[PDB]
C-alpha cells in the first residue's frame, strides 16, 4: 500500500518579524518511507534543515519533523516542498503564520 | 498515571544499492530517548535525550550490540518475506516492528507488545494475553505456527514484563523532570472573515505535554461536526505538542460557538468563545 | 532497555 503524506507548515511560536524562530514542516501518515522534504526561503533551498529520527503511529504510517531555526520578516516566504511516489509533482506547502 | 515504552524499527531493502537501512527509536511516553541509523558512521545506539546521557558505557555498549543484533534479524526477515509473498529482488520492500510495555501509575505491568508489520500493513502480533499470535494472511499463518511450536511467545515473557516495565521505571525515575511533567495547553483563537457572509474560527492549543489532548466545537451548546477541521497533533520541536480545530460560521454568529479544551494538565477544561 | 531479537519469520 501508498499513503500520500499530511503537510503541515508552522512556526515553532507564534510569527513575529525579527525575533528568532524556528520553521517546521511535518509530514506524517506517508509510506513508503522514502520521502524527500525541502524547506524553500523565496522559492531557493535552504541549506541548514535538520530532521527528526524516522518513526511511525499506530497504524504503522511513518512521520517526520523537518526544521530550521530562522527569523522572520516582513518580505520573506517560506515553503515546505515534498517529493514522494503518491505525488505527481512535489507538493509545495506555502507558510501562513495562523495555519 | 500510566505510561509506556516503545521501540520502533523500519528495515527498508535497496535493491542495487547496499544492504537494507535499519533505523531504530525508542520512546518513554511522547519523548524520545534513544536512536540507531545502520547507515550513520558511529555504528552506536545514541542518546536522544538529557537524562538518558546518565547512562554509563555498559549500558550503551550493551544497547548497541542489541540494537545491531535486531538489524541483521530483519535483513533476513526481508528475504524469507520475499520468499512468503514470491516478490522479486527487484522491489523494495518494509519490515516494521514495534514492542514495548505499559506500566500503571504504581508502576506494575500493565500490557506488552511485539508486532510486525510488512510493507506498511499488519503481519503479525503477539495478543495480550502473551501466549497467542494474530496473524493478518496467509504468509504470516507460516510464521505464526513457527512461532507457536518453537514457543516464542513464552520466550519474549521475561523481557515484556521483566527487563522492558524495570526499564521503564528507571528511565521515569531518572528523568522526572521531563518524563513525570505536564505542560498544559496555552490556548488562544483567532478570527478571519472568508466573505461578507462567513468567518473562519480557529481554537489553538499550543505546548502541552504529553500529546493527548481533545479540542470540540460546540454551537449553542451542542457538538458540531459539519463545517470544522481538526489537524492531526504536531510537534513544536521543544518537547511540546500543538493543535488545532477550526470551524466555519456566519458573520455575526461568533458568539454563539464554544471551542472547548481538554488535557492531562488542565484541572478544569477550558472554554473559549469570541 | 532494548530486547533481544533474533527469531526468524
Amino acid at each position: 500500500i501508498q499513503r500520500t503524506p499530511k503537510i503541515q507548515v508552522y512556526s515553532r511560536h507564534p510569527a513575529e518579524n525579527g525575533k528568532s524562530n524556528f520553521l517546521n514542516c511535518y509530514v506524517s501518515g506517508f509510506h513508503p518511507s522514502d520521502i524527500e522534504v525541502d524547506l524553500l526561503k523565496n522559492g531557493e533551498r535552504i541549506e541548514k534543515v535538520e530532521h527528526s529520527d524516522l518513526s511511525f503511529s499506530k497504524d504503522w504510517s511513518f512521520y517526520l519533523l523537518y526544521y530550521t531555526e530562522f527569523t522572520p520578516t516582513e518580505k520573506d516566504e517560506y515553503a515546505c516542498r515534498v517529493n514522494h511516489v503518491t505525488l505527481s509533482q512535489p507538493k509545495i506547502v506555502k507558510w501562513d503564520r495562523d495555519m | 498515571g500510566s505510561h509506556s515504552m516503545r521501540y520502533f524499527s523500519t528495515s527498508v531493502s535497496r535493491p542495487g544499492r547496499g544492504e537494507p537501512r535499519f533505523i531504530a527509536v525508542g520512546y518513554v511516553d511522547d519523548t524520545q530517548f534513544v536512536r540507531f541509523d545502520s547507515d550513520a558512521a558511529s555504528q552506536r545506539m545514541e542518546p536522544r535525550a538529557p537524562w538518558i546521557e546518565q547512562e554509563g558505557p555498559e549500558y550503551w555498549d550493551e544497547e548497541t550490540g542489541k540494537v545491531k543484533a535486531h538489524s541483521q534479524t530483519d535483513r533476513e526477515n526481508l528475504r524469507i518475506a520475499l520468499r512468503y509473498y514470491n516478490q522479486s529482488e527487484a522491489g523494495s520492500h518494509t519490515l516494521q516492528m514495534m514492542f514495548g510495555c505499559d506500566v500503571g501509575s504504581d508502576g506494575r505491568f500493565l500490557r506488552g507488545y511485539h508486532q510486525y508489520a510488512y510493507d506498511g500493513k499488519d503481519y503479525i502480533a503477539l495478543k495480550e494475553d502473551l501466549r497467542s499470535w494474530t496473524a493478518a494472511d496467509m504468509a504470516a499463518q507460516i510464521t505464526k505456527r513457527k512461532w507457536e511450536a518453537a514457543h516464542v511467545a513464552e520466550q519474549q515473557r521475561a523481557y515484556l514484563e521483566g527487563t522492558c516495565v524495570d526499564g521503564l521505571r528507571r528511565y521515569l525515575e531518572n528523568g522526572k523532570e521531563t518524563l513525570q511533567r505536564t505542560d498544559p495547553p496555552k490556548t488562544h483563537m483567532t478570527h478571519h472573515p472568508i466573505s461578507d457572509h462567513e468567518a473562519t474560527l480557529r481554537c489553538w492549543a499550543l505546548g502541552f505535554y504529553p500529546a493527548e489532548i481533545t479540542l470540540t466545537w460546540q454551537r449553542d451548546g451542542e457538538d458540531q461536526t459539519q463545517d470544522t477541521e481538526l489537524v492531526e497533533t504536531r510537534p513544536a520541536g521543544d518537547g511540546t505538542f500543538q493543535k488545532w480545530a477550526a470551524v466555519v460560521v456566519p458573520s455575526g454568529e461568533e458568539q454563539r460557538y464554544t471551542c472547548h479544551v481538554q488535557h492531562e494538565g488542565l484541572p478544569k477544561p477550558l472554554t473559549l468563545r469570541w | 532497555n532494548y530486547n533481544y531479537l533474533y527469531r526468524l519469520l
